[PDB]
């Protein structure tokens, strides 16, 4: 029974063959009769949906109002354990969901079951935690968030009733919002250019769009409130008093949301057309993007489901859907730090979006790639490397059909520059997922240059070399040994004979193995496997390390996908470490490759590996603290925590040094500091902050103390300010 | 608990290079056998963690790979 109810709250405002005035207030006739018998079930029912649908806020609320004036006690009980839930989510650092309660708190006031003034006085306090002292702007912050994005739904009514003390909550607000550090917005942002569209810091542009609401007497057009049709049973008479309300005190275990930047790309002249679309600075705007943003997050699992409520999104007026519904996916595609889900959610949503809508969905999506493309010259470089992948991957499910054409500005500029250098990240892609000569014919006979290159082995002792080269007998006595299938001790036999760690025999090794097992990634694993032996002797050094990694490059940079598994394997089965790839990813060998994706795909993913792998571990040793083993275990963790933290130092190190080198240079001879070289590896660098913040922030008095100093020069020093600025 | 999923209706000419490429974006892949011999259009994608697999089922799955709408299932029980 305690399941029915469940269902039939969850369900209410869906698809119905009765109105959704008829089911409100059929469903509050149910739900009242389970009230002796039900209460405390059907109270907390409403406060879950209440966290956890804000997306259908306006009819939950409705519900709570009919219910309230059916019953006042009950009504009373409810607005009492909202607040409860509300202390508790902020308890446990969901200040996410708390916002969607203070909402839901805000727009009872509309439903007539909580009085105006409660909410004015909820709301001072909000405001009065920007006035407390030594505590983070990221915790101001949310309080002024929390309280100013419920205004679109009660701005009206708080300032109806409590005029002059709204004005003064509002100079208080905006007296806080003029001294605010800015800090982080640079890192945040998915362009710098001002034009078209500003990236706005959240609460500047959140803090406008309350200003032109305010302008607008408080009138808003799009918020759907299925209470208006209950006016006769809603009334003030029915109002409850909430018991007083204090945020509670900063600690050290408190957790606030990082600060965020509005992404915006569409203005109505993108679709001059239809219906006036909403401005950047319309509360309309603000709503629509939340609820849709709302809507991903309640379905992101389930593609069919997500992209036929975001289709399905009503609204009090005519809005371009389709130009919101891609726009808030690319604001989330390109979210910085990282995306709410898993990138590759996007394009299949987009995908099941454009199946859904194929008269109309896939002109603006086509549209959207044009102007992602136009104006890549200032796009962060984290934001680029989504959209080449996104934009791959969604070619390779429409026969990688595109109208080349259109981008044929990129063939005259210098190949460094972030449109051609787009393409031909695009095109390496659409490779991997296909065919050399297929990908090579989908372009234009203009854009073939721009085409990745034929993945091909290249061996060093291959029929062409001249056998004056070092080793170059033994290399062939190798290639004859492995074919014969010898053991690991006859190709050390083998080896011995070979003068000088010994680079040589490394080099003849490798280059051999490599060739040999050229074919696939399968036949490279298991010769990589078969001959580990060989590999952790001659790998057992770190220079040994570097050297397999320097000629496994020489051998595969035509194939960076190869290039890539190889690595991951290497790293594995512990041919070498992360700290080898690190220092090889920094290596002059791959200088003039330092600006391509693959680099930074195997960066990254050798930083997710030793991350997993300390997590593993920590794991194995918390198990144990349950059941000489659970401490010898402790001693594997603290040595991994180590070559975790270790690896970040050498990472930030070698950014800094070649930084310091780029910038030092470029003052002595008085050249330009913004070159494409530069805007790559400091976004690069951003990128390593952005993607693993978690993790570096238990290291930021070791980077503070060690590289990111007062001296180091402001370019560089500015990424770890603005990452310290994520939540200060 | 099982991390292994099938997957069929893949071109002949489809590689494991292809599926690697493909099927790591929901995750580390740990191993991809081609065909259906675990020791056709078939190949069996082995992730160390059971989310990345998870994901592949929710957004691999019924997208295309060769033009083919590939189709994944759990290798369990």
């Amino acid at each position: 029974t305690e399941d029915h109810l469940e269902s039939l709250i969850c369900k209410v405002g869906e698809k119905s063959a009765c109105s959704l005035e008829s089911n409100l207030e059929g469903l509050a006739g149910v739900l009242e009769a389970d009230l002796p018998n039900y209460k405390s079930k059907i109270l907390r029912l409403l406060c879950t949906v209440a966290r956890l649908l804000p997306e259908k806020l306006t009819i939950y609320t409705t519900l709570v109002g009919l219910l309230n004036a059916r019953n006042y006690n009950f009504g009373g009980e409810f607005v009492e354990a909202m607040i409860r839930q509300l202390k508790e989510s902020l308890k446990a650092n969901n200040y996410n969901e708390a916002v969607y309660l203070v909402r839901f708190l805000s727009d009872l006031v509309n439903c007539h079951v909580i009085a105006a003034p409660s909410m004015v006085a909820m709301f001072e306090n909000f405001v009065s935690v920007t006035q407390e002292e030594d505590v983070p702007q990221v915790r101001r912050d949310w309080y002024v968030y929390a309280f100013l994005s419920s205004l679109p739904w009660v701005g009206k009514e708080l300032y109806e009733k409590k005029d002059a003390e709204m004005d003064r909550i509002f100079a208080n607000t905006e007296s806080y919002l003029k001294r605010r550090q800015k800090t982080h917005v640079p890192m945040l942002q998915v362009w710098t250019a001002d034009k078209p569209h500003p990236q706005e810091e959240y609460l500047d542009c959140l803090w406008a769009q309350i200003q032109k609401l305010k302008k607008d007497r408080w009138q808003e057009r799009h918020i759907l409130r299925p209470y208006l049709a209950f006016d006769s049973i809603l009334c003030e008479a029915l109002q409850h008093n909430l018991p007083p309300f204090t945020p509670p005190p900063h600690t050290e275990d408190s957790v606030y949301p990082m600060p965020r930047v509005i992404f915006r790309m569409f203005d109505y002249t993108d679709d001059p057309e239809g219906p006036v679309m909403p401005g950047s600075h319309s509360v309309e705007r603000f709503v629509i993007e939340e609820n849709l943003h709302c809507i991903i997050k309640s379905h992101w699992k389930e593609r069919k489901t997500c992209a036929a409520q975001l289709v399905s999104y009503p609204g009090k007026n005519k809005i371009p859907l389709n130009y919101h519904i891609v726009e808030v996916i690319f604001a989330e595609l390109f979210q910085l730090p990282a995306p709410p889900h898993i990138d590759v959610m996007y394009t299949t949503l987009l995908i099941e979006l454009c199946k859904l809508q194929p008269g109309s969905l896939p002109q603006v999506l086509a549209q959207a790639t044009e102007m992602l493309y136009m104006r890549l010259d200032t796009m962060n470089t984290t934001c680029v490397d989504r959209f080449i992948n996104w934009f791959s991957h969604h070619l390779s499910n429409f026969q990688f059909r595109w109208s080349w054409e259109d981008w044929s500005d990129c063939l005259s500029q210098d190949p460094e520059s972030p449109k051609p250098k787009f393409v031909r990240e695009v095109l390496e892609k659409c490779m991997r997922l296909s065919y050399h000569q297929r990908i090579l014919d989908i372009v234009p006979p203009t854009f073939s240059a721009l085409c990745p290159s034929n993945p091909t082995c290249i061996y060093k002792y291959g029929d062409e070399s001249s056998n004056s080269l070092p080793g170059h007998s033994v290399a062939l006595c190798l290639a004859v040994a492995f074919k014969s299938k010898a053991t690991n001790d006859e190709i050390f036999s083998i080896l011995k004979d070979v003068p000088n760690f010994n680079p040589l025999k490394i080099e003849v090794f490798v280059q051999t193995l490599l060739h040999l097992a050229a074919k696939s990634f399968s036949h490279s694993f298991s010769a990589l496997a078969k001959f580990h032996e060989v590999f952790k002797t001659l790998a057992e050094s770190d220079e040994g390390k570097l050297h397999v990694l320097r000629v496994m490059f020489e051998v595969w940079r035509n194939h960076p996908q190869m290039i890539a598994v190889l690595v991951d394997k290497m790293i594995r089965t512990q041919i070498v470490d992360c700290a080898a790839v690190a220092n090889w990813i920094f290596s002059s060998e791959l200088s003039r490759d330092f600006t391509r994706l693959f680099v930074w795909e195997i960066l990254h993913s050798t930083i997710r590996k030793m991350n997993k792998h300390v997590l593993k571990i920590q794991k194995e040793l918390e198990e144990a603290k349950e059941k000489e083993q659970i401490e010898r275990l402790q001693e594997k963790v603290e040595s991994a925590q180590s070559e975790q933290k270790n690896l970040f130092l050498v990472i930030f190190q070698r950014f800094i040094m070649i930084l310091t080198e780029h910038l030092v240079r470029c003052e002595t001879d008085g050249t330009s500091v913004l070159t494409p070289w530069y805007k790559n590896c400091i976004e690069r660098l951003q990128q390593i902050f952005l993607q693993h913040h978690q993790i570096i922030q238990q290291y930021m008095v070791t980077l503070e103390n060690l590289l990111f100093t007062a001296e180091l020069d402001p370019h560089i020093l500015a990424v770890f300010q603005q990452f310290c600025a994520l939540q200060a | 608990k099982s991390c292994t999923l099938y997957v069929g209706n893949l071109s002949f000419y489809t590689t494991e290079e292809q599926i690697y490429e493909l099927f790591s974006k929901s995750g580390d892949i740990k191993k991809i056998i081609m065909g259906l011999d675990k020791m056709c259009g078939f190949c069996f994608v082995e992730y160390y963690s059971r989310a990345d697999a998870e994901n592949a089922m929710r957004y691999i799955n019924g997208t295309r790979l060769d033009d083919r709408i590939i189709r994944t299932d759990w290798d369990a029980g």
